[PDB]
């Protein structure tokens, strides 16, 4: 996900 | 409107705040019409909002993992999403059904796009490939072996005939939509992560994002790094970044520091930054025809905030 790093 | 189209700075206010993903969203993209506004969240659902009063529309859903993407067609009459079940998903967004499912990739599809033509769909995922698809069979035309790390980006020109794509393998890529061969390689002697790039809106440039806080415009003919804007925090997320052309020409982009940054595209100079979120602004997008710009925030804030301009 892009929403994580 | 109002302001020069050469203004010396805009003043983007705020004038609506969208909230219904109860997690973190991760991109928007105004319909090509100008009309709607769809996101994409971790929450594995899209959402459809009315573009100029924001107004709630539709949740198309259906993604059994988070979606990193969305992307809309030419005739704003379709979208493709980016899942972490390893899949794209093609959708009507006027029936708000599943009209396919592409399977191919091994990982998570981190980034997704509609050729102009909308015939074809470029797709990124994290097994570090480049798919090129089939809007109507649905099947894979093409697994380009383009990175070593995963693609951050994928997008197609004004005429679909090249593809520029991104990795953290800090490569930029220009591919040959027809022969899926590699033309030319953006390079830096650093070579920091890519999280962004995108063609210019007359195809002659690139601009790129990497995760050393800065955001790069390149000449791709000539292989040269024309401008570098700088001033923001972005070292761990993949932050899309726009070209503003409606009112001035500015390139906007969101940023860790929850705030939006505005920079005048010739001086690189920061003209504007919009506040109003309260953790890091993952997703930006610059309306079509009116100076609207819509970023979206993550899980801390969940939401998506419209700021129009003179």
């Amino acid at each position: 996900a892009r929403t994580k790093q | 409107g109002p302001l020069g189209s050469t203004p010396v700075k805009p003043n983007y206010a705020l004038k609506f705040t969208l909230a219904g993903h109860t997690k973190a969203v991760s991109s928007v993209k105004f319909s090509p019409n100008g009309e709607w506004l769809a996101s994409s969240s971790a929450d594995k659902l899209i959402k459809i909002w009315g573009a100029y009063d924001g107004k709630f529309e539709k949740t198309i859903s259906g993604h059994k993992l988070g979606i990193s993407d969305v992307a809309w067609s030419s005739d704003s009459n379709l979208l493709v999403s980016a899942s972490d079940d390893k899949t794209l998903k093609i959708w009507d967004v006027s029936s708000g059904k599943c009209l396919k499912t592409l399977k191919g990739h091994s990982n998570y599809v981190f980034c997704c796009n509609f050729n102009p033509q909308s015939n074809l769909i470029v797709s990124g995922s994290f097994d570090e490939s480049v798919r090129i698809w089939d809007v109507k069979t649905g099947k894979c035309l093409k697994t380009l072996p383009a990175h070593s790390d995963p693609v951050s980006a994928v997008h197609f020109n004004r005429d679909g005939s090249l593809i520029v794509s991104s990795s953290y393998d800090g490569l930029c890529r220009i591919w040959d939509t027809a022969s899926g061969q590699c033309l030319k390689t953006l390079i830096d002697d650093d070579n920091p992560p890519v999280s962004f790039v995108k063609f210019s809106p007359n195809g002659k440039y690139i601009l790129a994002a990497t995760l050393d806080n800065t955001l790069k415009l390149w000449d791709y003919s000539k292989g040269k790094c024309l401008k570098t804007y700088t001033g923001h925090k972005n070292e761990k997320y993949c932050i899309f970044a726009n070209f503003s052309v409606t009112g001035g020409k500015w390139i906007v982009s969101g940023s860790e520091d929850n705030l939006v940054y505005i920079w005048n595209l010739q001086t690189k100079e920061i003209v504007q930054k919009l506040q109003g979120h309260t953790d890091v602004v993952i997703s930006t997008a610059c309306h079509p025809t009116e100076n609207i710009i819509a970023s979206a925030a993550l899980e801390n804030d969940k939401t998506i905030k419209l700021w129009k301009s003179d």
